[PDB]
């Protein structure tokens, strides 16, 4: 949720790191659905800020 | 003309998924949407739905 949640050393760069507290949550019975949690684009937060 | 308008369209085939509502309850249906992107400035959206068009 902070400016640099995703980071990559160069543009071309594969590897990156990510820190977005992504949590998986259990799925709706008799529904087919990846559930997830994770926080804001820290990138919009810091545009907006 | 070109494989950018030939596509790879030939080899995908549209497919159908969940949606929250679908007017009365949920429904697994091809309108679906995947994901919205709305980075630019000018107000035009760029929607992926889970058919294909």
């Amino acid at each position: 949720g902070a400016f640099g949640d995703i980071q990559s050393r160069t543009v071309s760069s594969s590897d990156l790191y990510a820190n977005t507290n992504l949590v998986l949550q259990r799925p709706k019975a008799g529904a087919i659905h990846v559930p997830y949690t994770q926080a804001p684009s820290g990138f919009e937060q810091w545009k907006k800020d | 003309s070109t494989e950018e308008l030939f596509n790879e369209y030939k080899l995908t085939r549209p497919y159908m998924a969940r949606c929250i509502r679908c007017a009365v309850g949920s429904c697994h249906s091809p309108i679906a949407i995947e994901a919205v992107k709305s980075d630019g400035h000018d107000g035009y959206v760029r929607l992926q739905t889970s058919s294909q068009y």
